[PDB]
Parts: C-alpha cells; structure tokens; sequence
C-alpha cells in the first residue's frame, strides 16, 4: 500500500534468474557436463500490471533502508540468509497463542454437525 | 631504428649569413618533427615545432620547411651567438630517433 | 524489516499486527529477496555523478548479503583506481565474487587519485551488486551495478557480451576528479556530461576513419565541446 | 525535453472497425507512455496504464504497442461509445508532454 | 616553468647496476597525457633515446637497451626513475630528463633536464 | 472515488493575480502529488505544474513557458490545492484541471470536471 | 529435493501433495543427511577406473555441502598429481577439510600428467567426501572417498590406521595414463586391472625376501603379467 | 542444550517433556544467546592465575560461536607471546575478530616461553570472547575476555578508552612462568599476587616522581615485596 518516490519508475521489468527446473539431458545434472558458468542464467519480462513493478521499487528502497541497520547489527560477515528467519517469524506470529475459535487466529473453518 | 641524417655536417659562418640546414629520414615523418639547439654546458633547447612553428621565445631568425622525409631549418641574418650544435627529431614513429647533428664555426 | 506481500493483485506491507491467512506461505519457494537496479529509478548514469555517489570512508568493516536474482542493468562499472603513490586502493574481491550477469555497458575505469579511505561505501547506502551478493563496499576489478534490495512474498550472447567504454581517471573521489575517454591507446575527451553510451559509441566513427588517430609516438587528448570531437583542440 | 507527435491527425471510422494510432517521440527509455480520450463536454479519461496495461474498466478491445520513439494504440473493434478524440503522453518523469491528439471522425 | 631536477647513482663498477631519478619541483605532473622521459649523450654525442613515461601509466623503452632498462615513478613526490641492469663502460654518458613543452600536440618535447652524468670504474 | 471539485474560475482583467483552487476527498493526500494541466482548442492538453508530496519536501515544477507566473500550494488537512497564479496576463483562457493518481501508475488517472478561467 | 521417510518400517518418498501426520518430525534430531559410499554399489575400485571417472574440467567454481555421518569405505584416495611443467595442479584443501574417518585402504598417488582443467570434477557427479563435507571437487593431499548423499527422516586403532598401496602415475586424466606400484623406493608393476588391495598386499612377499629388491644404484620396473611378479622382465 | 525460560518472573529450564503455552515465543527477537563474564563469578584476576587457566594443547581444531551482546568486563587480555626460538606462537585472528567492547583494564602481555601446543584452549573450557564471537581458542593480539554463554527466552569514551597495565612474560604456560611490570621502558616488579589494577596503578606514583626511573643506559628490575617498590633491591 505504497506509492512511488520522485525518482522515475521504469514500468518494465527485464530480469534474469538462476532457476532452471529439471535438466535437458541426464548429463546436465552433472557439473562436468554442465553449462558454462554464465549459462545458468535464464531471463524473462514482466510489466507493471496493477502498478506492481513500480510499487516494488519503492518497497525495495524502504526495505533497503531498514536492512542497512540490520546489517550493521549483524555480526556474521556474508549474511547468507534472512528469509528463513522471516519464515520462522511468520509462523511465530501465528502460533503458540491459545486458539480454539475465540482468538483471532488459526483460520478455523466454521463448525458443522 | 629509422634513419635520420642532417647536412651539412658542419658549416663555416659569418654574420648575416642565411643558414640552411636539412634533416632527412628513411620514413615519411609527415611534419611531426622538431629542431633543437645546443651549446656545451647546456640543454638541447627547442627551436622548431611540427616542422614550422618556432618555439615561443625563439628569435624569428629561425624558420623551417618541408614534409614527408624532407625538412629544413634556416637562420636569417645569422649572429655569432647562434653558433650551436643543431639537431632534429622524429615524432611520427619510435623508438625515437634524431638527426646526427651539425656544428658551425664562425670564420 | 518489512516484506512485500502480494495480495488482491497488489503489494501490501507485511508489517501488521495481524497476519490474516488470506496470505499464505505454502513453501519457502514463494520467498524472494530480489535485487533491483538503481538505474530503474531514473538515476543519472554520467560517470562523474557515479563518482559523486561514493563516500571514500575508512572505519567500519564491509558487509555483504545474499540476494535473489534480479533485473538487467544498462550501466555497470569495473574499477582499477589506485593511490597517487602507486599504492593499491580497495581490496581484491573475496572468493565467489564475480561481475553482474547482464550489464549492457560495463564502464571500465583506471587511473589514480587520493582514493580516500579504504572501504569506499555508497553515499546513499545503495548496494553494489556482484553476481548474487549485494555489498556495502566496492571490490577491485569486477563489476558492481548500483542497486537496492527488497524482499517479497509470492502468491543471446549479447546479453552479457555487450560492453563498451573504457577510460582514464584523473584524481579520484574528489570534486577535482576528471575523466578521459580512451581508444586506440589514445587518451581523449573530457566526458563532462550528457553522454549516453551510444553517444560515446558513435564517436568511434573517428577511429581509424574520420579523425583523431594520433599516428605519432604519443597520444593526444582532445577537449570535448569536429567541434565536439575537438580535433586538434588538444591544448 | 521530449517532444511528441501523433498520426493520423484524425481517422474516419465505421462501427466494429479495427483501428490504430501512431504516436512518436524523442527517445524514451521509459515505457511510461500512456493513452487517454475525451468527449466534448467531458474531462479526459485514461485508456491505458503505462506501456500496455489497460486502465480499469476499459474493454478488451483496447490494445497498444512499442517503446522508445515508436509506439501505438490499437482497438480491435469500435463501438459508438468510443467517439471522441485521443491522446498520448510522456510521463517519463517531468515536465510532462502531450500529443496534439487525434479525432475519431465517423464515416 | 618547471624546475626539473636531475638525480642519480654515483660511480659504479662496470658490470654493476644504476638507479637514476628526476623530479619536477615546479610541476605536479598531474595533467593527463603528460609525458616525461630520458635520453643520454655519451662523449658529446647526440640525443640517444632511453625511455618514455606517461602520466596515463604508459611506458616505452629504447629496445636496444630495453633488456637492461626499467621505468619507475613516484608521483606523490613528482619523481621519475630508471633502473639499469648490467651497467658498464658503454653506459657511461651524460644523462637527461625531459618533458613535453607545447604540451598535448605532437609530443612537442622539448622541455629539458639540467643534465647529469654517469661513469664506471 | 475521488470527490474532486474546482473553484475560483471565470473572467478576470489582464495584469491581475488569482488563486485557482480545488478540493477533494476519498483519496488521502498523504499518498500523492498533484498536477495542474490546461487545455484549449488551439493547444490541446498541456502540462502546467507539479506538486510533490511532503516526502519530497513539497518540491514543485512548472512548465517553462509558465514558470514563475504561477506557484502552487496544498493543504493536506483540508485536502485542497491552489494554483496561486502570480499573474493573469493573457492567453490563459484554456480550461484548467488539477490531477492526482496512483504513484505506481501516473497522475492521469484522476481529473476534475475542469474549469474555465478567462482574461479580458 | 525429496527426502526419505521411514514409515510402516519402509522407505517412502517425501514428495507427496499431502503430508499425513502418521509421519511426524518431533525434533530436528530425526533429520539426517547421511553420506553413502559409492563403493557399496559394486562400483569398480581399480585405480585406472577411478581415473576414468574424473572429468578434468575448467570453468564453473567448486561447491561443497555439509552432510551427516556415514558408512566406512574400503577404498579411498590421496593425490599429489602435478602438471608436466611442474605446475601444481588442483587447489590445496580449504580450512576444516580433512580425510575421510574410516578408509581401510587409502591409495596414494603421485606423479605428473596434463592434469587438464583446474577443478577436476566427478564424471558422474559423485561427491568426494572429506570428513563431514561433501565436495564437487578434488582437493590436494587429503583423502576423498567417492560417494553420494541422501536425506532421510528418522522415526580399534585399525579402523583408521589401516592403509596400504602407494604408487606413481604416468600421465594423468587421459587414456594413455599408466600406474606403477612403489615399494622400497622401487617403481614397479603396471597394476593394470583385477587387483584387490590384498592382491597387491601379498606382493610384499617379495620385499626384502622372495624377489625384486633392486640392490643397485637405481630401481627397476617389472612388467606385471614370478610370472606375475615379472622378475627380471623389466624391459 | 537447555534454554533459560523466563516465566512467573523466574528462570525455568526449557528441557521439559511438555511445552506449556504459558511461555510463548511470539518472535525470534525474544531469543538471546548472551555472553557472561567469567569474572562475575568471583574468579581470580591475577595474571599468574590467568596463565594457570590456559591448557596449551595441540591437536583438535579451534571453533567459534556467535553470541548475543553481554556484560562489561573489568579485566581482559592482549597477547604477544612467542616461542623461545622466536617462532610466532598462536594464530593471527581470523577476519571479523576484534577486541571485546567494554573492558575496563585490558592487560597486555608480551615475551616468550615454550608456549606449548598450538591452540592454547581454556582449561575449564571457558569461552574467549572477541566482540560478538565466542571462541575456544586464543587469537593473537586482540582482547579476549574470559566467559561463558547462555541462551534464554525473553517474555562516555572511558567505557572503552580505559586501559592500563602492560607487562613482560618470562617463560609461558608453565609453573616456572614469571611476569614483570613495565613502565617507561623499565622492566620491574614481579607482580606475584594480590594486585588489583588500581594497586598497580598507584605504583605510577613513582613514575618520573617518587622512585625507580632508571636514568641510565639500561633498565633495572625491582623485586616487589619503598619496601614494596623495592627500590634499589634489584638483585
Ligand atoms: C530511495 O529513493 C529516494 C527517492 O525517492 C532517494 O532519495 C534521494 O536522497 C538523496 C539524499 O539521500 C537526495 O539527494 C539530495 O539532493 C539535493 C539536491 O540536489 C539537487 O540540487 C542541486 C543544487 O541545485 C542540483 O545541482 C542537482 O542537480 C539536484 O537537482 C542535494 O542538495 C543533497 O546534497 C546534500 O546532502 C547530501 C547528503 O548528505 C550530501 O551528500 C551533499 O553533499 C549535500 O550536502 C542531496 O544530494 C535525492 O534528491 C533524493 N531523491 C528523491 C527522489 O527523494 C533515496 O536515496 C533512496 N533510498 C536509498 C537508501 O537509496
Ligand atoms: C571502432 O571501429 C573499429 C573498426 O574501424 C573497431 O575495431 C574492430 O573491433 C572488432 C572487435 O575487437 C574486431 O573484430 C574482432 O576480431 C578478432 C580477431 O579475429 C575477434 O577475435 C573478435 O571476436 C571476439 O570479440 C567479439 C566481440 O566482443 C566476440 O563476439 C567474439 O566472440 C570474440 O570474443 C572480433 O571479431 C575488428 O576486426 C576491428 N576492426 C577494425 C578495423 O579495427 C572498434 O571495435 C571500434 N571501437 C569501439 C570502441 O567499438
Ligand atoms: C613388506 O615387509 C616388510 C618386512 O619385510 C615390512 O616392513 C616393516 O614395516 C613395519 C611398519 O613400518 C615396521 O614396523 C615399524 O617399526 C617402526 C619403528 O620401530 C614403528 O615406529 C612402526 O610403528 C608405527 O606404524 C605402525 C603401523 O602403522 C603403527 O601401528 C604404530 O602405531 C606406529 O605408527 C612399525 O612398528 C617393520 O619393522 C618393517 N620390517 C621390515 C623388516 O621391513 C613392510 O611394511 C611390508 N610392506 C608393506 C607395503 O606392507
Ligand atoms: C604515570 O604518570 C605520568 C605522568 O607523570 C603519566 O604520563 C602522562 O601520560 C598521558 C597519557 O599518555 C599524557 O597525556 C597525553 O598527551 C598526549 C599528547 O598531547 C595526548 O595525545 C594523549 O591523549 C591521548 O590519550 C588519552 C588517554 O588515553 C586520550 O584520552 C586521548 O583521546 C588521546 O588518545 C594524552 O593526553 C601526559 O602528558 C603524560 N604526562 C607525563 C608527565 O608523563 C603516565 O600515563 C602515568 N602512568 C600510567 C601507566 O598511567
Ligand atoms: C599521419 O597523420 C598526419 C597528420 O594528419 C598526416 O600528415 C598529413 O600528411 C598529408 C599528406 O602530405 C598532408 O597533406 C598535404 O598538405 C599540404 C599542405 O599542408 C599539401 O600541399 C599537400 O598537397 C598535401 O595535401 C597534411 O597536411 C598532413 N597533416 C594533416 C593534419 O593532414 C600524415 O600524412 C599521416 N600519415 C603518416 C603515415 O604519418
Ligand atoms: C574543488 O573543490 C574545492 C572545495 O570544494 C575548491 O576549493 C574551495 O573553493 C571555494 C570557492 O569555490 C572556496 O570558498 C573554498 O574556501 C575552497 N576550499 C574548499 C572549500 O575546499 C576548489 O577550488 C575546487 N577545484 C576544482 C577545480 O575542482
Ligand atoms: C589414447 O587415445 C587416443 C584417442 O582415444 C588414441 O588416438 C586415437 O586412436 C584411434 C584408433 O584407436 C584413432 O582412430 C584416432 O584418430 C586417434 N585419435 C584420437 C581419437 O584421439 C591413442 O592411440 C591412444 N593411445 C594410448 C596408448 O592410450
Ligand atoms: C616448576 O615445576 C616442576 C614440576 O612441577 C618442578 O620440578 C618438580 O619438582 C618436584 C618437587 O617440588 C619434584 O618432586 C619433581 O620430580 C620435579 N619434576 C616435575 C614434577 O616436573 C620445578 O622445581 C618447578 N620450578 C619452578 C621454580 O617453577
Ligand atoms: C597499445 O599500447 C600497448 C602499450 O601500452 C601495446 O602493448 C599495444 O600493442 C597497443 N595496442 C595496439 C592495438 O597496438
Ligand atoms: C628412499 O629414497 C629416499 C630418496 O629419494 C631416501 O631419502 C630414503 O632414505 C629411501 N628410503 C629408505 C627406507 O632407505
Ligand atoms: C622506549 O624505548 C624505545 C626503544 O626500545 C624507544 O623507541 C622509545 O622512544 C622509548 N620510549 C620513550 C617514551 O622514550
């Protein structure tokens, strides 16, 4: 629920990823017969449907600012993960509370007989 | 590496002589050439720039000419103070080369 | 640190005091930490402004963070800058660091200047992006594309072979810093402003053809404004 | 500042006709470009979000294309409700620029 | 107007080594494209080329001497240096530093060092 | 739905000054910046000015042909906007509008009914 | 990546679209990533075939992965191979790397050959196992036992002091590669095929006893077929 | 590994077979791994006893662990000790290691001795604490404050600029080891026992004032008991 900064958003998203599900041949599983080190990349295009790309840039800037402090607080050198921790708190925010129906949690389905 | 020569190898002179000197080379320098003046106890000071422009503060007695492999240096109205070992140099190719030099003696 | 959330086909901020199940994380593969290119915000790409954006600090240690794959950059940079006394300046990249995968125009710079401090740092704190690792510090050599990072919850050879523009630096990290374009072992053109990579690329119309081409024992600098090329305007 | 033009300055049309509009500009790396239309006695209304994403409640008939200096608007078929004039704009950042517009003339 | 200053090693045995240096006390040498260099005049001989150094970090040598000759610099002190392997009697010469004088077109150098000399024994 | 309305229009003598204005509701001002645009049969639509959100410290812009002839203002507690014309010179007879929109689109997605402002 | 699941006293594949609670992960200590010895699949242990299984690639960077403790290997290898120009070939092991804990017969090899590429790599992609870290690449020196890895959900000095068989290599990584057994500073026996570690071990019946034993200023090679020993058949 | 639990305003041990929800971990920010200062247990701070607490082992590799921020230490140590043959002893600190943030009195020692083993190690296994990383091993140089670590579930320049007491060591890691205080390039006072940092600090009442002050070509050692100062009691 955020809006763009004075900067100018380019609505296009042209991106690359390392994901590649499966393998073309069984030997491609093997690094010895694997693609050149740059061959892992794949690419695609997205458009600013519903303002999503531009929204993403603003969100990213805010996240970057928040992240900068967190990184200052880290003691580990290369911070390989964070999302895993976030997944843990996703669960913790939903669990360990009392929860039959009365509490505002656990998405309990309506009760049948 | 490139051959550089100059002539006359030496010249007798007298005051008011129009000096003529030349510089020749195996390769077409194309006017990327310079001329120099030297006296004992002294650096080989610049005379001519790009086959034409005498260096600033050089007297206008010094003029020069040519292109390709041929160049000259001349001195209008020579003065005895102008006796010097004279040189030329190639800036169109390297390792750098320079003329064998010449000398003048008034008499 | 807030997370983007895609719901009702729009972004939403994760930082709420109630996590309604309408958003669900069925697996960790819905998570993303994607990098974003700073350039996508319309930020100027003139090399002089890039220099203006770097802090040259000494003090606090560098840190890096792992991030998800992300958008292509048109402009990126490689750096060889050294201190005026010939000291190396800026650390060699750490193991596993390599240049960004898709820069269209990596700009390469070399030369010397005071190169103050030891760890550089971005003045806005923008991340340097090397391959898949964001950094707070500039590494030697390899390409870093300025960017930021965001975390969200989800519901052919030219792609890297392109690259032009290598140039010298005169001074570094200071207002007095100046750059000169280099082609054919010739240092030339001040590159002051307003030059797209293509603006500069078209200047190779002179190489071995329409101008410049110092066929001498040395190279001549031309001062950009043929008026632009500034042929024979070297001093 | 980016300059822009549109053509044809008007188009005569018939109902259910497929149409398109050319809009050209000084180069724009941004796909920020967008289209809108207005009727006499009516405030302008957006037709498409930047690039090709349609504005909400716009019929599926609407389409468009391109980037940089060349882009277009397309409509698969026409309804009488679409009479009006049409425009495009540069929203790449600031100052904003607008096309002279076109007129949807009827056959 | 630059007070270029000659400097160098003292008398050496033949088969020795030599370090030579100069400094531009009147100029920072920070202008891009500045070229400085060395040449020598043994026995009153003409301007034999030795080496070129560019502010843009470019080096050149006279190939005949290049196998025993190296360029070094220290810009922070406006210094330039030569190192010579295998110095012997054929290397005894007056020696000089040089700099571009018109500056930036056709080398135009040009500007010269005070002059120094080297001998062996 | 934006509830926008416009005010302060109509004929005025040349060489004057006026504060053209707007008011709106149902779209909080905290999330946007606004633009003024103008239109004439002789000109078509044209941009007039930009009013940034306070996050940009309310920075503003004006078309260079009108810059310095107008200033802008806004009030985010009143949800109101002012064109604050510095002058009422000539050729200002085009219809005026004030716009806003989603920052992840562009300000074109909301507009007024427009108003007529003219000069004698 | 699928996980083994033990349920109803049998293995089951975790990759299902319903996770029935009949399997429960009461704690993280039910998890295992245990390594397995490739040798347990009946794969040949002849040293020439071991060489055949290594790729000698250059290119993509090496990676390692942490894994759970696992089965003993009868055969393992140490390697000193270098390029023909005396260049070192293959990187020194990274910190924390040490040889596998229980190899019965570590085989040691030294010598030179083209040693193509820079990172080796297993042709089948089998892991090299060093202590508790699997690797995609061969490290210098220390023992690597070929193996694979699996992840499952759970419901005396001779054990490492044993080790025999050290030999020279002639060439490396190519079809032409050849090996010669070495004892008592004597290079001998081509080791072509079919030789168990014990088959080779019994050949020490000749050492200082029944044969070979070149009591000369140099060492003589015998060509294996006394017929086998090939005594005095050196050329 | 048990975790502290704060509940009913008291500590409780997490290791129970029922986790009653009365304790709740609403977020990961309730977790702490805080370090504790060994000194807070009344453990002696005499430098000779500190030496007595270090093992000097060779063998098993060093390990470190990340931990939460924790209490100030009055006493901490820096070490330059080397082997009698001039060999360096103990590894240089690894990247990211820096001295503890709040020591009031870092003690610095230098000198040589047998410095047995290669990794030291605490005889009680107490952690060395460097900044935010606990260690099982002593690193060169930088300060390590002896401590332990605990994990619990939650429901101005002088702060680091203070530091005195630098001294020489004679021998190291053995019963025969001895220390001498050093000021003004003078080695003196055996520092046998019972000396608080302030007890030693007040001895600077003699520096350039009331005593000692060997204004000679060399420095004289005084043997501590003016009786204490042992002026002119050097041998
Ligand atoms: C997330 O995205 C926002 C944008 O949405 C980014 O915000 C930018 O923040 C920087 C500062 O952090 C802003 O830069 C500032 O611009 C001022 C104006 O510069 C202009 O005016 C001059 C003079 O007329 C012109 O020559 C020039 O062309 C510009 O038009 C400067 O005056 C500021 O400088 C002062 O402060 C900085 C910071 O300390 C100093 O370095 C300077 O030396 C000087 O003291 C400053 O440079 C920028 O305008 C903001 N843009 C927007 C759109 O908001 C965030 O940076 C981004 N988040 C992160 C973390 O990257
Ligand atoms: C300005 O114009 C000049 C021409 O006047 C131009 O020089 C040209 O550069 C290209 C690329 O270096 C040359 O073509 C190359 O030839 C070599 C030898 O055969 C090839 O190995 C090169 O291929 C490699 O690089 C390619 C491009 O990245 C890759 O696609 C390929 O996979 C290889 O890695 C390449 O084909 C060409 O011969 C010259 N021509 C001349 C006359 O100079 C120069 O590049 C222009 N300046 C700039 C800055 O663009
Ligand atoms: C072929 O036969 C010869 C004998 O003809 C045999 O040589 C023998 O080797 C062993 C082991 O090297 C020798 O015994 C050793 O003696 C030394 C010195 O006292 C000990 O230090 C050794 O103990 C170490 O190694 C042991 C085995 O690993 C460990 O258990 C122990 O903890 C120590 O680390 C060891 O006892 C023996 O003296 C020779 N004998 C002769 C006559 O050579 C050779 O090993 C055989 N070839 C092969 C390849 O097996
Ligand atoms: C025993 O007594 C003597 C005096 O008889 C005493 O020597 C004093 O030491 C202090 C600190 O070294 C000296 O003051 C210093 O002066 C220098 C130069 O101006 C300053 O740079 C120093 O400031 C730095 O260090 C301060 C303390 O850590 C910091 O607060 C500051 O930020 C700087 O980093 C400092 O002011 C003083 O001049 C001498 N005086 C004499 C006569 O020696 C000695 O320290 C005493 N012995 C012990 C072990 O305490
Ligand atoms: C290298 O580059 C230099 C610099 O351009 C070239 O020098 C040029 O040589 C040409 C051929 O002679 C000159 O043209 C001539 O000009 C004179 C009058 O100035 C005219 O009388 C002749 O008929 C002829 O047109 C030219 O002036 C000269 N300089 C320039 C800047 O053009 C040189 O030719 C190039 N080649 C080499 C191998 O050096
Ligand atoms: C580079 O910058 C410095 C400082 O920014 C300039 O020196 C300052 O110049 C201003 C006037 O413009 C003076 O008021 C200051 O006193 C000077 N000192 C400072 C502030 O450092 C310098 O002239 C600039 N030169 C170039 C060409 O970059
Ligand atoms: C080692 O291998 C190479 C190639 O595998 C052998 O050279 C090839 O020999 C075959 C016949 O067996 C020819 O058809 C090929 O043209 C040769 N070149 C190739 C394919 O590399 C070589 O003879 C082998 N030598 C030994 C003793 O290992
Ligand atoms: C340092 O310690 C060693 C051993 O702790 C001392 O040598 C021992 O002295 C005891 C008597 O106190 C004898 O019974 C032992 O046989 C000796 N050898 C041992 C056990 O190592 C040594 O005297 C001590 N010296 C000093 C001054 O520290
Ligand atoms: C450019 O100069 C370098 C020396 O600085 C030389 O090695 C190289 O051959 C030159 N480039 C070309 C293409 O001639
Ligand atoms: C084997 O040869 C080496 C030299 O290569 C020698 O040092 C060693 O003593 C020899 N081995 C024995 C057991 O004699
Ligand atoms: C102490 O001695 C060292 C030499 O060991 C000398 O460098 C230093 O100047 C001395 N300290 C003082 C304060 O004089």
């Amino acid at each position: 629920a955020i809006v763009n900064a004075q900067p100018k958003c380019n609505p296009n998203l042209h991106y690359w990823t390392t994901q590649d599900e499966g393998a073309a041949i069984g030997l491609a599983w093997i690094p010895y017969f694997g693609p050149a080190a740059e061959g892992i990349y794949t690419e695609g295009l997205m458009h600013n449907q519903d303002g999503l790309i531009c929204g993403l840039r603003q969100l990213a800037n805010e996240t970057t600012q928040a992240l900068q402090l967190f990184l200052r607080a880290t003691t580990e050198l290369r911070t390989f993960s964070i999302l895993n921790r976030k997944a843990i708190d996703f669960l913790l925010q939903r669990w360990g509370g009392t929860c039959h129906i009365l509490g505002p949690d656990c998405c309990i389905e309506p009760h049948d007989w | 590496d490139i051959v550089m020569t100059q002539s006359p190898l030496s010249l007798s002179t007298s005051v008011g002589d129009r000096v003529s000197l030349t510089c020749k080379a195996s390769q077409n320098v194309g006017t990327a050439v310079a001329w120099y003046q030297q006296k004992p106890g002294q650096s080989p000071k610049l005379l001519i720039y790009s086959a034409s422009n005498r260096y600033t503060g050089v007297p206008d007695r010094f003029t020069g000419s040519g292109s390709g492999t041929d160049f000259t240096l001349t001195i209008s109205n020579m003065q005895s103070e102008d006796l010097a070992d004279y040189f030329c140099q190639q800036y169109s190719s390297y390792p750098l080369t320079f003329g064998a030099g010449t000398k003048l003696e008034l008499r | 640190i807030p997370l983007g959330v895609i719901h009702n086909s729009t972004l939403q901020v994760s930082d709420v005091d109630k996590l309604v199940c309408r958003d669900k994380l069925s697996s960790t593969n819905q998570l993303r930490s994607v990098g974003l290119n700073l350039e996508g915000n319309g930020v100027a790409t003139d090399v002089p402004s890039a220099t203006k954006r770097w802090g040259f600090r000494s003090g606090v240690p560098p840190k890096v963070v792992n991030y998800e794959a992300g958008e292509w950059a048109e402009n990126c940079y490689n750096l060889e800058i050294k201190k005026p006394d010939g000291s190396e300046c800026l650390p060699a990249a750490p193991d596993g660091i390599r240049g960004f995968p898709r820069c269209r125009y990596v700009h390469k710079v070399s030369g010397t200047g005071p190169c103050a401090g030891d760890f550089a740092f971005h003045k806005e704190g923008a991340f340097f992006l090397y391959d898949r690792l964001a950094s707070t510090v500039i590494y030697r050599g390899t390409t870093f594309a300025e960017g930021v990072v965001a975390f969200l919850i989800l519901p052919p050879s030219s792609g890297y072979y392109s690259t032009t523009i290598r140039y010298q630096a005169t001074g570094f990290g200071t207002n007095e810093t100046e750059y000169l374009f280099e082609v054919d072992n010739l240092t030339y053109v001040q590159l002051e402003s307003r030059f797209t990579p293509q603006f500069l690329l078209q200047l190779n119309e002179t190489i071995y053809t329409s101008g410049k081409r110092s066929n001498t024992t040395g190279k001549l600098i031309w001062k950009v404004n043929r008026k632009i090329r500034s042929e024979e305007l070297s001093f | 500042d980016i300059q822009m033009t549109q053509s044809p300055a008007s188009l005569s049309v018939s109902v259910g006709e497929t149409v398109s509009i050319t809009c050209r500009a000084s180069e724009n790396i941004y796909s920020s470009l967008a289209w809108y239309q207005q009727k006499q006695g009516k405030s302008p209304q957006l037709l498409v979000y930047s690039a090709t994403i349609l504005a909400d409640g716009v019929p599926s008939r609407f389409s468009g294309s391109g980037s940089g200096t060349q882009y277009s608007l397309k409509i698969n078929s026409l309804q009488s409700e679409d009479f009006g004039t049409y425009y495009c704009q540069h929203f790449w950042g600031t100052p904003y620029t607008f096309g002279g517009g076109t007129k949807l003339e009827i056959k | 107007d630059v007070k270029l200053l000659e400097s160098g090693g003292g008398l050496v045995q033949p088969g020795g080594s030599l370090k030579l240096s100069c400094a531009a006390s009147g100029f920072s040498l920070s202008t891009s494209g500045v070229g400085v260099g060395w040449f020598r005049q043994p026995s009153g001989k003409g301007l034999e080329w030795l080496a070129l150094i560019w502010w843009d970090d470019d080096k050149y040598y006279n190939p005949s001497l290049k196998s025993q000759l190296s360029i070094s610099k220290d810009f922070s002190r406006n210094q330039v240096f030569l190192k010579i392997s295998n110095v012997d009697i054929a290397d005894t010469a007056t020696y000089y530093c040089a700099r571009r004088d018109p500056f930036g077109y056709d080398n135009a150098m040009g500007y010269w060092g005070q002059g120094t000399s080297v001998t062996v024994s | 739905e934006v509830q926008l309305q416009e005010s302060g229009g109509g004929l005025m003598q040349p060489g004057g000054s006026m504060k053209l204005s707007c008011v709106a509701s149902g779209f909080t001002f905290s999330n946007y910046w606004m633009n003024w645009v103008r239109q004439s049969p002789e000109k078509g639509l044209e941009w007039v000015a930009e009013i940034r959100l306070k996050s940009n410290n309310y920075a503003t812009h004006y078309a260079e042909s009108v810059k310095g002839r107008f200033t802008i203002s806004r009030d985010d507690s009143k949800r109101s906007v002012y064109l604050q014309m510095n002058t009422l010179r000539a050729e200002d007879t085009g219809i005026y509008y004030c716009t806003r929109g989603n920052g992840n689109y562009r300000a074109m997605d909301y507009w007024g009914q427009g108003t007529s402002v003219t000069v004698s």
